[PDB]
């Protein structure tokens, strides 16, 4: 009963709402790659507009016809820009140091997932 | 105390730069929904990045570029992610009528197989080098300053500073840009020739 | 104009008349809290469980209770349930009421 | 509307009284009668937690001894006034909690299967709880709380901790909730015998407030204006001040700083507190332009 | 003046009116829908009235070329709204201004007439689509008019006043650039003379 | 493989052992697969016993003869639980900050490990 | 698919420099490599004197005349070993903080950036 | 932003920051390291950004001439980092700047290439490895702004500007020693026109 | 005697813009006529895209050439529903308290100007 980093959702049918498994801490992190044709990012903003925070809606659900076949849903964390870190004056927020952990928690679940 | 090549967050360095300027305590993390006085922060950077971003430089600028028509329609969407639009030569036609660019000459705006302008299209801040990057941070500075809890010589020699720093950034612009009055330019070119 | 003004002692309880005729050194709304002398707000002084009387519906019926101290000695407390005489110790071992 | 009793006390001055409709809270009015000065006439009022209704309140002098009735069972307990005093031997810090009672964890508790050890809340405590937010403390610091299931306790009566724990001195308990909503911040001036003229006329923005804690703990102030709620959390000390060492209970004096920004006339800002770590408040400051309109 | 609530929801607004507001020391707005606080809608109306008036100015963007007003054939007699700002005709001393709610001939002294008019108008537009330059421009602009109807502020007025001087300088340099014309190659006078 | 947190032992005609190389914090974490044909998770005590830190046991005689040939001990620490989760005004104890390291540390060297 | 940590530098005749893009927690992590024939491993003091934090030096001007094309610089932080240790007493300070939730995300990003 | 504890330490660091707290009163810090005072801390990071600011304006030493960023093979992707300051190419018109974190050609349009390529870039040192003269610009200027944020004294500023600025007239003529350019010995354009 | 509602604008053979210069409470009110053979309504995704709000454009180019002259935009903001309507606990606002008056006044005024 994974909350796999990757739901696979067949781009067929049209519902706005395919509904995300996994948690997001923000935006930008969960990336749509459209295999089928093209693995494809649509903009986050111009198709897949983050409608919902369980499901994303894009414009449309494109259809097999555009033959786009596959659409993949996933929550891949960005080493670059930690999402938190702790500097001097900072007093701890304890929510801080959980959110640290959990950013880097995530980079490994992915990790675990990918391999 | 050894050697590490370790990278602190860049965009939130810049807040928490704006933060110390006034002597407020650096904030670890954007994130706790609050943080108003350092929500500013976020809202007034980026704003005054973008502001930045549009008085045109040579580096912004992209010099020539091709927006594909919708197909459906032929109507190119005008985001707010543009910040300007202008034709390549002169007397640049095109400003957005509703969401998409409609051309003021033709009294269209649907038109096929795309178009040719310049657009200065937004970056963040990151990604920015670095000269624009300290004009940017001191001139939200400046105004996160004397906007919510100003004081006089902090206003004063901050508005020094940031008028400093635009030398900076125009110095490096010439010399990036570095166009040539003479041969560079083509009014000139030609009488070379 | 740099107004400061430092209200430093805080107490005062709580009012719910209009703020231009509110005290200074008043609030409105405390909950929770002992103020006093010294110390300003403090969170009310905290409770240590000592006992489990009784079901929430046996010593119910909006009972009636005296606290009878006896001597520094011994100290009983005596509720009156609305059908009989039922006294809890202080302890909460229940000395039994017989009639 | 109608108070059972008006419970009172000479030794402390807290005059109290609890009632039929709003019977969760037993109201204190604390009074300083030296000459007939009445220096201080304050009402607050005092909370026992949801669903809670609170029998009776009467006073052995110097503690109160309040029968509180959870929807479920009924429970006995003192309240200490005494200034600061540790109340249980061996707590670290006058821990604030609703019901405060230590328990051996008994040999028995704890899974090799699952490194998490059992407590019982019908049988740590004496009866089983009704709602609310559970706390436990080893007696070194380390809060760890396990919010309520939202079946209710009694609904769901295992809680877990984690760590085998075959032996220790925990103490166990409800949380408590502070709120102390600070005046709307207008601007007042002092005037003969007392009067006190705040001035309507004009609009007072305020940039920056804060309030001076003294000897405590996370204390969260929330400042909401209209249209906004923002939450500016004060808690331990600043990192790298030779305070935050590890391993220590990281309570100290300090002055936190809130900012808040906008029209006096309807911002309010509200200190809440929820960890058990006493919250001390010395004094308030709001710092702001007032030009008159 | 069309209606100051009657625009609907926008993200660039919300920008401006959080800018706006911060200038007098309101803090940002979360959402610009539902917000109670009246200053929220006293600023919203004042980036909306500076937003006409720096239309009004004509600039390269905004004047549209000869367009046509086609007359309603049964009415015969072309209509005249307020989101017209100006009338100017194209070739010199223009002959039109409104009479009631109607565009009205001057020199004929009859509104009433058919076959439409070419005229170069100033339409009012939305604070959307206005290119990057002008809206730096306009939420200072409203910033200052803003501090000064309702906080009382000495200083901050001094420093929205460079800043919207400065970007009358930015702005009308785009604005320059976009028209560019240069008058040897464009001219009415010259581009006959130089052949 | 190096790092050992995938194993690779095979299936012995009766087994009353399975040798352990790996350290694990908690003992739920090491989960048991024989994969004769597919994978098949066993629970802690209905299958086998975590009987010493070193060393554990299944029962069955699982047999090459019988369908299952492969008895993989699998390190895995679940994400989600932490022996330590910061409370706030907690006291930030010593120790436990090392097993907030560790938690997350285990995570990824079982993936870094599985290239 | 940005790979941010492996990343291989074209040898060149006569160039005794190369600047390492990617971070590390510490010097030793980072392990050149020489290609074309085999790997040939260096060591810092030996061969690749350390320069400027962000630039290594090759002594002895490896290039492929001796038929050797490729040099990689790579990131295996080590996992063995908690750079970071909260002992009991200190006073907890940014170095100490924010390396332990990075060595995780390095290393596990190593993981998942060779694949 | 390199990170302001990345200095290991350094004894020409500590005369540093000793002096820039002298500047707003702070007593001279025995040893920068376990120091608990944030000034302490608060001070390395302005000593640290000021640093970046410095270096950034182009300076004799400090440019690298062309020098070549070689492409990973298997990426086919220049690594840009902010160590980098700035990126202009040797000859005129420089046509790279970075898009993502990889450096890109704004002219081709493709960030990906091979090859390699030469520009003068302006990479960022750290504190020491500076001139000496150039220390002591940074280390005033540095206590200006520390002077600015924290403290709100009016006179030692003045003093710390003029000083500033003297030690930029010092430095400046440093910089041109070291450079030393005559315009008839060197040039671009009058090398070739003097033979 | 002026007639604000019904305008009607010559058709042209070669213009796909004509102002709507009376107000309109909503979009969906105002319906498009073309004229000269018969009566055709038109559909606003379908050919008249709303431009700005006070100009619509007409894909299509209908001109004479098709045998229509005329194009008319006329006001019929419905009666059937209160556009508004005070649900009980709203804040009322100024959205809501003008167009209430509003609807009556515009829809009566139709009513009087066709005749």
């Amino acid at each position: 009963n994974v909350i796999k980093t990757v739901l696979t959702y067949q781009l067929d049918g049209s519902n706005r709402d395919f509904n995300i498994p996994f948690e997001y801490l923000a935006r930008k992190f969960v990336v749509v790659t459209l295999i089928g044709v093209d693995r494809k990012v649509l903009t986050i903003n111009t198709d897949y507009r983050f409608a919902t925070r369980t499901t994303i809606s894009l414009t449309k659900a494109w259809g097999p016809a555009d033959g786009y076949t596959t659409i993949e849903l996933r929550r891949v964390t960005s080493t670059t820009d930690r999402l938190v870190d702790f500097t001097d004056g900072s007093i701890l927020r304890a929510y801080d140091l959980n959110v640290a952990q959990i950013q880097t928690m995530h980079v490994a679940e992915e990790a675990r997932d990918l391999t | 105390s050894y050697d590490m090549n370790v990278e602190t967050a860049a965009e939130l360095s810049a807040v928490n730069d704006i933060l110390a300027s006034i002597g407020e305590p650096p904030v670890s993390t954007l994130e706790g929904d609050a943080n108003a006085d350092a929500a500013n922060a976020r809202r007034i950077l980026n704003k005054i990045n973008r502001q930045i971003q549009s008085r045109g430089w040579t580096f912004n600028i992209e010099e020539g570029i091709t927006l594909l028509p919708d197909v459906y329609s032929n109507l190119i969407v005008y985001s707010d992610d543009y910040l300007s639009l202008m034709s390549t030569s002169g007397q640049s036609i095109y400003v957005n009528r509703g969401g998409y660019v409609y051309d003021r000459t033709s009294q269209s705006d649907r038109f096929d197989s795309g178009i040719t302008v310049n657009i200065i299209r937004l970056r963040d801040y990151d990604e920015m080098p670095e000269c624009f990057r300290y004009w940017i941070v001191t001139k939200a500075s400046r105004q996160f300053n004397n906007r919510f809890f100003g004081a006089p010589e902090v206003e004063g020699v901050l508005q020094e500073e940031e008028d400093e720093a635009r030398r900076l950034c125009m110095e490096y612009e010439m010399d990036y840009g570095g166009y040539n009055m003479l041969d560079g330019d083509a009014f000139t070119s030609g009488l070379l020739t | 104009a740099l107004i400061s003004q430092s209200i430093k002692n805080l107490k005062g309880g709580i009012s719910q008349q209009p703020d231009i005729l509110r005290y200074p050194d008043q609030g409105s709304r405390q909950v929770n809290g002992w103020s006093s002398e010294t110390e300003g707000l403090q969170k009310r002084p905290p409770l240590v469980f000592l006992n489990t009387l009784g079901d929430n519906g046996a010593l119910g019926q909006a009972p009636y209770i005296h606290l009878i101290n006896r001597d520094e000695h011994e100290q009983y407390y005596a509720v009156f349930t609305g059908s009989g005489i039922r006294v809890f110790d202080l302890s909460g071992n229940e000395k039994q009421v017989r009639y | 509307n109608g108070v059972f009793s008006i419970c009172g006390s000479g030794t402390e001055n807290f005059c109290s009284v609890l009632s039929h409709g709003d019977p969760s809270k037993i109201f204190m009015y604390k009074f300083l009668y030296l000459n007939e000065e009445l220096r201080q006439q304050s009402w607050s009022h005092w909370d026992f937690g949801e669903n809670v209704q609170v029998l009776a309140c009467q006073s052995i002098s110097s503690d109160m001894y309040v029968i509180l009735r959870n929807e479920f069972n009924t429970f006995l307990a003192r309240i200490s006034f005494t200034k600061n005093a540790i109340d249980l031997q061996g707590e670290p810090y006058r821990a604030f909690m609703d019901m405060k009672i230590r328990y051996t964890i008994p040999s028995g508790t704890y899974n090799d299967d699952t490194f998490t050890t059992s407590i019982h809340i019908p049988t740590i405590y004496g009866a089983n709880f009704g709602r609310g937010k559970i706390t436990v403390l080893e007696p070194d610091g380390k809060i760890t709380v396990f919010e309520q299931p939202t079946a209710g306790w009694n609904s769901d009566p295992w809680l877990r901790l984690s760590g085998n724990l075959e032996g220790r001195m925990v103490y166990i308990g409800f949380n408590i909730n502070f709120v102390y909503e600070f005046s709307k911040f207008l601007i007042k001036q002092t005037a003969d015998d007392g009067s006190t003229s705040t001035e309507d006329i004009g609009r007072l923005q305020l940039r920056r407030a804060w309030v001076n804690y003294e000897n405590s703990g996370t204390f969260d102030i929330y400042v909401e204006n209209q249209s906004s709620n923002w939450k500016y959390t004060m808690a331990g000390a600043r990192l790298g001040s030779n305070t935050l060492r590890a391993g220590r209970l990281n309570l100290g004096t300090g002055q936190y700083r809130f900012p808040v920004v906008g029209n006096a006339k309807f911002n309010t800002v509200y200190i809440l507190s929820d960890e058990t770590t006493p919250l001390n408040i010395i004094g308030c400051g709001w710092e702001g332009n007032y030009l008159r309109r």
